[PDB]
């Protein structure tokens, strides 16, 4: 019975109260068929756990997944909420550091392979292939990653990702992107949604994070855009522990997916509509 | 030792043969061995020279890794085919481990991952549509596809047979694949000229090259379809034998190279299009 560790992010895992009565609500996606549901224990300061419902492209490859390898699981939504980074010593928080310290087996969740990340755990073939890309309100009038309100930047425009994330990594670790990282570090937020809707209110003036949310974002609310396309390319895989038996036939399957159109058949149900 | 013996396969821009008697430049030795004749199995190692993306990608690996190799050009087959329960191509060469790895413009998929490691794909590819500018197509998914003698004339559409695109088509979707393979083509080259000239109407192929084409072509007549759509999306692959102790320090050198930037470079310099 294998231990999931989730996280809040639209459209991959949608996170929703239960009803009065513990269960999950009957709906249905955009193709008329029911929506998959999963409980999920999470919090909502003390961190006061409790059962919620999970459903989304993750849900749907969790249930593929189990099904298709015969394993049973209980889901859990990561208790600090970070996707993980690793902090004389050092130490990984969010879903890296569940998983490490046996919270988690596995983490199912739009989870960047790195270099970083893979030293420690196993990742499998990626899940799904997008990038980074680049969030404003519409209006707001920015080439892109060299834009010089990015690449100079002042407290007149203020950009930001998500702390403890592999996009705050990402700009920690290249010096070319010293000037930006030493500005989004005034300013990174906790979660996605938290920075998606600071730039709806402008309060962030631009939102640098994974195309695969961003452009379901600027889907669904016509007055959030992206810059375009996408100036790093990176891929989402499932994550276990270097030992796990179910690694390989993890990775078999994904690719199975792909082949056989299943993942496309998720991008059309949960990402493009 | 750390002495590799190491299998490629030309298909430009990921890897291009010269001839030469020292390589030069950005090359590196690669021999083919070629056949005297067609009554004899005696043949003769040539000493050529490799370039491309996958070339700049195997020395960068070479430098990180710290390893040498004697790089070799495949001549049973091409990238990979299960013929009568055996693999042929570059996937042969690393299963019946005459090579350590393979390095070219090889595509992962489910049944070569069986008998092989591949490493963390380093190219985005998988399966594109390419025909002339305005051709109404949605996909593979479409029906001029799917149920082609639906349609008078039908529409004339053919792949380059017995890699990763032709293994998907067969597995999923038999009635196009059995319609298909009178429209199969001998080469990338060949299956272009038929498109310019009016012969076939689109060219099924791996995603990168047809990418690569599509942005070097002469006037951007040539297009791939949905803007560069691509189904059953995957990546290149280094292959190795199962369970071979280099996999990992070649993901992590490959990961590395991503994260610090060197990959922009090499996409750069090899993957650039006008179009
Ligand atoms: O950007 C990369 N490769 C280049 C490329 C790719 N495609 C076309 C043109 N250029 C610049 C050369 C790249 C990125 N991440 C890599 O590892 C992470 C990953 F495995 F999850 C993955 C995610 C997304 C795509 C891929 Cl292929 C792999 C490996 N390579
Ligand atoms: N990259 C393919 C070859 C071309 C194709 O069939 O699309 C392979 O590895 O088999």
């Amino acid at each position: 019975r294998l231990k999931i560790v989730t996280i809040h992010q639209e459209p991959f895992v949608y996170v929703k109260p239960t009803l009065s009565d513990g269960t999950c609500k009957e709906e249905f996606t955009v193709n008329g068929d029911p929506v998959k549901k999963v409980i999920c224990t999470g919090p909502n300061s003390p961190r006061h756990t409790v059962p919620q419902c999970c459903y989304g492209f993750c849900i749907d490859l969790l249930i593929k997944l189990a099904r298709t390898m015969n394993f049973t699981y209980e889901v859990h939504l990561v208790a600090d909420g970070k996707f993980g980074t690793q902090e004389n010593k050092k130490e990984w928080n969010g879903m890296m550091g569940e998983l490490l310290s046996g919270q988690a087996d596995m983490i199912v969740a739009p989870l960047t392979i790195n270099n970083e990340r893979a030293q420690y755990i196993e990742f499998s073939k990626p899940f799904k292939y997008q990038g980074l890309t680049i969030l404003v309100k519409k209006g707001t009038r920015i080439t892109g990653i060299n834009d010089p309100r990015l690449r100079n930047p002042s407290d007149k425009f203020i950009y930001a990702t998500v702390k403890q994330s592999s996009v705050d990594i990402y700009f920690r670790r290249q010096v070319e992107l010293s000037t930006m990282y030493r500005h989004m570090e005034k300013h990174n937020y906790e979660s996605a949604a938290e920075a998606i809707q600071a730039v709806r209110d402008n309060k962030l003036h631009a939102f640098i994070w994974d195309s695969a949310v961003l452009e379901f974002e600027a889907s669904q609310k016509c007055d959030l855009v992206t810059t375009g396309e996408l100036f790093f390319r990176s891929g989402f895989g499932i994550g276990m522990r270097k030992d796990s038996p179910w690694k390989q036939n993890v990775s078999l399957s994904i690719l199975k997916s792909h082949e056989n159109g299943f993942m496309e058949d998720l991008d059309k149900t949960w990402v493009r509509y | 030792d750390n002495h590799l013996s190491i299998v490629t396969l030309e298909e430009a821009p990921f890897v291009i043969v010269e001839d030469i008697e020292t390589c030069v430049r950005n090359t590196v030795p690669c021999r083919k061995f070629v056949k005297i004749n067609n009554s004899t199995n005696e043949g003769m190692n040539v000493k050529k020279c490799c370039k491309g993306f996958c070339i700049d990608i195997l020395k960068k690996l070479s430098r990180t890794v710290k390893f040498t190799y004697d790089l070799y050009l495949v001549t049973n087959g091409k990238h990979g085919k299960k013929v009568n329960n055996v693999w042929n191509g570059m996937i042969g060469e690393v299963v019946y481990q005459r090579a350590v790895m393979a390095v070219g413009s090889l595509t992962i998929n489910e049944e070569r991952s069986e008998v092989v490691d591949f490493s963390v794909p380093f190219v985005e590819t998988g399966i594109s549509v390419m025909v002339s500018r305005g051709t109404q197509v949605t996909g593979l998914s479409d029906k001029k596809f799917q149920r082609p003698h639906d349609y008078s004339p039908p529409f004339r559409f053919g792949t380059v047979p017995n890699g990763s695109t032709e293994r998907n088509i067969r597995n999923n979707y038999p009635y196009m694949h059995q319609y298909m393979t009178k429209f199969n083509q001998k080469g990338v080259e060949d299956a272009l000229v038929s498109l310019k000239t009016g012969k076939l109407d689109a060219f099924i192929y791996d995603a990168a090259v047809l990418n690569y084409k599509a942005g070097r072509d002469e006037g951007c007549k040539l297009v791939t379809i949905g803007s560069g759509y691509i189904f059953a999306t995957t990546g290149y692959g280094i292959a190795l034998q199962k369970g071979s102790p280099w996999k990992r320090q070649i993901d992590l050198a490959l990961l590395q190279f991503v994260g610090d930037g060197e990959m922009e470079e090499l996409e750069t310099l090899w993957l650039t299009g006008i179009c």
